[PDB]
DNA sequence: TTTTTTTTTTTT
DNA sequence: GGCTG
């Protein structure tokens, strides 16, 4: 797999979703968010469960509150079509 | 304009009755414009009628999907709205949407099989389908035209059908004639038929011998052998078109001189075609294979066959079912019905070889029921001829062949028939 | 959807004579809504018809609530408009809503129950029954559903069942009289109608033979082939009322004038239908499949089949079942259920073919058990013939018909018949 | 009372001896209780003895367990002491305890399956029995108890022993001798009658026969037809009472007036019932259907039946497992519990009639080792006979009765039986 | 654990006698354990007797140990108590923990070995072992259990098996004097004896004779029916005890306060054992269903049966072949191997019976070769007992008992022997 | 747990 | 204020 365009992708995607962090230390890649699918914690508004790992082979996202766990480019073939286009183009282009 | 096409599919009976047969899940937006569309599609599959503007809320609060979700389908559902329109600006630009999405998705399908292609195996995410079947989904992206062919007319449509019955360009002749007798012509384009015999009776002597004889007769055939090698099926079609016994070959009792004289005048006949022998190993071919060699033929070859040969059937694999998960009867029935497919796409007469049982060998007579490894291969078979031997007819350098499915004709008359075959020359000859 | 319940009860006499006898006040809710069901129903207990807005809204006026209840029914009482819905979704869904506030009702009183009985005897309710009242509250609940016809009775009704008596209009004649002689009048509309021998028998011949036979009654024929191509069964066809032969077809002996001259003659006559003929690839169709052929077919000419032939339901693919999830039991009867239910409610004669096994290929007789494919399809089967062909009856062109599932009449009183079938014209012909 | 229950488990021994069979860990919560009851379960397993304080210390340090859970467990193990009481408190305490939690873990399981059933298809999850089945979980736990009866204990029940000599239990009479001489008088109220037969061999005829029987001795007779229309079963009473055959019913023989003169002469006849005749679709109804329709007709007609006859076991719903959920076994067997519940619910004869498989078709003789859908049926069943008109029987106008399993008396005393089954007025007659 | 095993080594006889062989400084620790098992050694080496608190206080005054050993081992002594726990998971905990530290300190020197292996030759310890001895070191941890029993030593337990052949140990007597004389003291535990009955015999007959004679010695017998319910073989039972005639109870000759009487003077009776019937559906009940009546009874009902006879071989359901044929040889092949398994398992003696050859029913004389279980009953079967009842044997009242295969004792010695059969009181008597 | 094809084997 | 597989 390809990481560094994983973690330029998944940035823009999960940029749209609220509470978004960029947890990045010195050797690792992860983004903090409000999950999309659930809308996160109904009680606490401000509790960013959704979590993005860029740093492994794959880069995933998994959801600690409705359990969410995929692929970046299933996210993107399933929420941004827009984006899921390109992102399996620049894929190919350097693949 | 997908909110147009769900409004009119719900503010419009005669929109509906053209567009629904055709309208898929997966030519809208995978959010709303599909969740909406998967309501309307249940509640048509549930109560066969166009549901409204309620009915579509209810079904919405009956649904399990998240807040978001919920939220883009309430509001794409209150956004639905009949408008002044007319029946073609919004056939034909459904259509146009119907067909840039097919062509997005199988793109995408594409590039999806290349990138999964391109991994190191046991790690490829199997049920892919392979790079071999990539232009065959671009075809079905560019068979969606609003414009499905309801069927033939028997009264309406019959200038049509006449015009079938002198063209005979389905009809491929044999050079036998009394094959051509028990067909009325010969074997048709698109068929499938079969030579059962046993085990070391003939089988692959008679497809060599019908290569041959389609090879004189100005075709272009294609022998596909699954057990022998591309010298071994070559070395018997030499014999055969030589009239030079397979044991003087073996002995040296030709000469150099003699084999390039007899090549050279069969090559300056007009009447001859191409002969082209291709090896697989055994299990190791199916149909798509089979279209792989026919693509790579036409181009690399410039070769077109017509009398496409394969030595045994039940020596490919079904491109359809993993490998040993069915029981020989569906393994072997799906076989010979996409051997059929690939022979009626390509419009090419296709002959195979199939054994019979174990209770057949040695025997003076050999029904249908001793097919050996599924009774579905005679239903999806169009012609089937039994090669019988014995002692006898062995000793007189005769075998009886006797139709056991003849779909061109009555199989009752001339049902046994005695060929001179002659192992030696990997020929049949007629007694008459 | 409380909302649409009590809309359609005020404003639809058809919905309110089928759901007003299962509806309470406990099945609604505890505020605006139980309160409006509970003025609906005062008002139909005082005057037994259907309230109006306006008689609605003065009864409550008269009726006393408290400041809240009052206004949340006036804001439910000014949100009730027609809004003509189907009447199936609607009253399917009102039974869907009556037993889930049901069940949740009896959740709740069964938890009550529990609550109760751990209290000390002193202060518990005498009211609350025990707990072994718990099982056959909640199957009280469980038994809601929205149905007052009871049945037949046998003695309250045989005015009406004689009248039925003369009801003959299900039965289609067959063209042949031993045939109707066997059926009590022909076959029925709904009904699945089997022809089942070995390979290559004559089943298709059949088909042909009695979609030729129906054509020629007035009726409208819809074969679809899944082996053989369009033109190839149209052929057939054209042997069977032209009557001339298949391989005069094929032999040029028929002048194009008299091929014109006969079909302008069958042209003129006005006892003749309309047949289509339509193929499919095998494996790959089926009721859903032929439901949009039906709708197409019907939309694009004014064709309603009377008559449905299915050259033959194994080549059919089952429309839930996968192509080989499940075994043969399996998915041939789901075919087979499919089809019934697709004749049931096209309301038409269904015919197909069945595969016979190996063990009767070559038999004097075929018995039931002798179905190649699931034995389910002689369960959902109506009048399953088998064509039995041997070498004494071939010298005689007479191929034996054994009633095999006689579901129209007494199946062993013309137990075995013999047929006239002539494999040139593919026509049955009737023995007298 | 957990600390106490575990307290007197690992300190007293009548205790253990009394109540330890029937623990389960599920009466637990899953805090400490249920840890400490696992390692005393443990124990008990591996050793056959109840462990001491120092035993589960050792097996707690033996234990994969997180923090919290092993100090839980140790606090809980401290707490114990051996507090002196009456041993006739503790037990029916803990009986009370167990009675409890079960009602409690029953209502968890009721309220978990309404939540599953609410969910989309291919979301929901699968093997979770359906809603129709929260009754039969509820009648489950209150039959928790600390008495258990495993097998007849010999002087130990011999009272109830020689009650079972004096007494027999009452039985609803047939009319015809040869089933009363095979049943000791007939056949009990709450009781699964299966009569399975053969395709098209006569199971609606016998059920129709046995329907028409006891309307002539005054019983209320329900004929749930699931394959058949209302007419149709209406007809084959009317054939079996007015003493016509089907055929001079369907070809017009008999006239209006023989008709009502006949159904009128009956009418007269003070010892004659009521037979109402419903139809289901195939499928369509199930245990609770058949409930909602005895409550409408209890309601709306005054009809309390006693023979409710089935026709068919095999098309019914399951009423307890989803549909195509589980294979044909479980859920005809499922189907078989549902009928016998609601027969001994309603105390009426509930008469239906199975499919034997393909292999009994037109086979001498039947045993247990042919039922086709589910081998089950037998154990849930009280009495089933067989039919076995197979190939000469038909000929002579007669049947064969196998007699499969008979609760009222014994098999092997009249197994095989000759039955003269007259088709065309759809009737049983005797040899004798 | 260390704790324990060191206070149960001072304050106990049989712990000591049977752990101490098997008891090592190395197994317990490097500190206070460690240590105060030093002293218990020293103690026990000068003094061979089992040290005291006190004097174990002594000698850990007069020792050599610096201050925390001294602490250590201090509060260690007055941490051990003379608590009763029970031997056995006394001894098997204990060699668990021997048997961990053993490995532990097995693989610990491993690693040593290899460490020191990977370093300077010139600089190496010289009294670690090899590399080459590490596979042993391991084998020295394997062996290690307190107790060695696998399988019977011929010459190392030759004085417990003359006890064995003595005491009869294996041994159940019969209450009948001939088949003591040809079992040589009556049948085995871990067996399966089989009756076979010729026509005209019942196999019940003999099978509650038996269960009657055994309960009359006082053995628990479980008789699981099949064909039969719980009360008609407890009747059977009750005519055989009682003496009472089984027409006799059924026509009421004997009335409630004879039977009572009875029935209280056998419970008077000591000699007398407990029979549990328990009943089963034909084909229901493989042989793993009884394992779970044997836990259930011997958990619930404390009842470990000695004898359990099963009521007919054919009826019951072999669990490997999991299908269940009328009468297959495979599956009675494969339900005796089962039966005997429960019963080499359960060490119980096992009875069943079958019915003998066609041929052997017609000859009074029965052959192996004669029966129609054959290689498959002859085979797994220590006993089998042949019934012979001809025409002139019933007129005198008795039936020819023939011994086919005798695991116990010589065939030949008393082959043919007339028993005194009474049907009316099921029972065996014997001739003089 | 049944169902259906094909084969191979074996038992009666 | 982070935490998955
Ligand atoms: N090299 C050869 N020389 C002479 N005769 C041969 C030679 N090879 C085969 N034959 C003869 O040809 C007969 C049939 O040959 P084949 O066509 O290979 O039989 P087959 O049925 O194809 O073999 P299988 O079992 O299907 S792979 C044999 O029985 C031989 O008598
Ligand atoms: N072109 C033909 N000319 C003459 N007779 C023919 C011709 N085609 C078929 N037949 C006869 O038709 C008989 C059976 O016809 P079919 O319809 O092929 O039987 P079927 O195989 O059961 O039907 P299918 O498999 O769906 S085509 C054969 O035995 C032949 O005698
Ligand atoms: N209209 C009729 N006239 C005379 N005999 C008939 C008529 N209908 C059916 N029969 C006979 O009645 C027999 C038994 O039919 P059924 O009662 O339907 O048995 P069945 O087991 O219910 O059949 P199924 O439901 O399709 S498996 C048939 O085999 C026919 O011989
Ligand atoms: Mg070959
Ligand atoms: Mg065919
Ligand atoms: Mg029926």
């Amino acid at each position: 797999s390809i990481p560094w365009i994983d973690n330029e992708f998944a940035y823009r995607a999960l940029a749209h979703l609220p509470k978004f962090t960029q947890v990045n230390n010195s050797s690792t890649f992860k983004l903090r968010f409000r999950c999309p699918v659930c809308g996160d914690s109904k009680t606490d508004q401000n509790k960013a469960r959704g979590w993005y790992y860029g740093d492994n082979n794959e880069g995933n996202i998994h959801c600690y509150n409705c359990n969410y766990h995929a692929p970046i480019g299933i996210y993107l073939k399933e929420f941004e079509p827009d984006l899921y286009r390109e992102y399996i183009f620049e894929i190919r282009k350097e693949k | 304009m997908v909110e147009i096409i769900l409004s009119h599919l719900i503010f419009d009976q005669a929109y509906f009755s053209k567009v629904w047969p055709y309208m898929d899940s997966e030519y809208f937006e995978s959010g709303p414009a599909k969740n909406t569309f998967k309501l309307i599609k249940s509640h048509v599959n549930e109560y066969h009628s166009v549901p409204s503007i309620n009915a579509l809320n209810v079904a919405l609060e009956n649904s399990s999907f998240t807040e978001t979700e919920y939220s883009g389908v309430k509001t794409l559902i209150s956004k639905l709205a009949d408008s002044p329109e007319d029946h073609s600006w919004l056939v034909k630009e459904t259509e146009k949407y119907v067909q840039q999405r097919a062509m997005f998705n199988a793109t995408s399908k594409i590039i999806e099989i290349q990138t999964n292609a391109e991994l190191p195996p046991e790690k490829r995410n199997k049920k892919m389908p392979d790079v071999g079947a990539i232009p065959d989904i671009m075809r079905q992206a560019l068979s969606i035209s609003f414009d499905s062919y309801v069927g033939h007319d028997w009264m309406d449509d019959y200038e049509a059908r006449w015009l079938s019955y002198m063209n005979k360009a389905r009809k491929v002749p044999f050079k036998l004639r009394i094959l051509n007798k028990i067909t009325k012509g010969g074997a048709e384009t698109g068929t499938l038929n079969v030579l059962m015999a046993g085990v070391n009776v003939g089988k692959s002597l008679g497809l060599c011998s019908l290569a041959a004889d389609y090879l004189q007769l100005g075709h272009n055939v294609l022998y596909i052998s699954m057990e022998m090698a591309e010298e071994v099926c070559a070395k018997r079609i030499d014999a055969n078109m030589l009239d030079v016994s397979l044991d003087d070959i073996d002995d040296g009792h030709i000469s150099y001189a003699e084999y390039k004289g007899k090549m050279e005048k069969w090559r300056e006949k007009s009447t001859l075609g191409r002969l082209i022998v291709k090896q697989y190993p055994t299990g190791g071919a199916d149909a798509n294979t089979f279209r792989s060699l026919l693509n790579e033929l036409k181009l690399k070859k410039n070769f077109v066959p017509t009398i496409i040969i394969v030595d045994y059937l039940g020596i490919c694999k079904s491109c359809r079912i993993r490998v040993y998960s069915e029981n020989s009867y569906t393994t072997v029935k799906a076989i010979a019905e996409e051997l059929r497919a690939l022979a009626v796409e390509t419009e090419t007469v296709l002959w195979t070889a199939a054994q019979v049982g174990k209770q057949a060998w040695d025997s003076s007579d050999v029904n249908m029921s001793d097919i050996a490894e599924s009774a579905g291969l005679p239903a999806t078979a169009d012609f089937m001829l039994a090669v019988i031997e014995t002692e006898e007819l062995a000793a007189a350098e005769q075998q009886l062949i006797k139709q056991i499915k003849s779909r061109y004709g009555d199989k009752n008359k001339w049902n046994k028939f005695l060929m001179g075959v002659q192992k030696g020359n990997q020929k049949w000859v007629e007694i008459e």
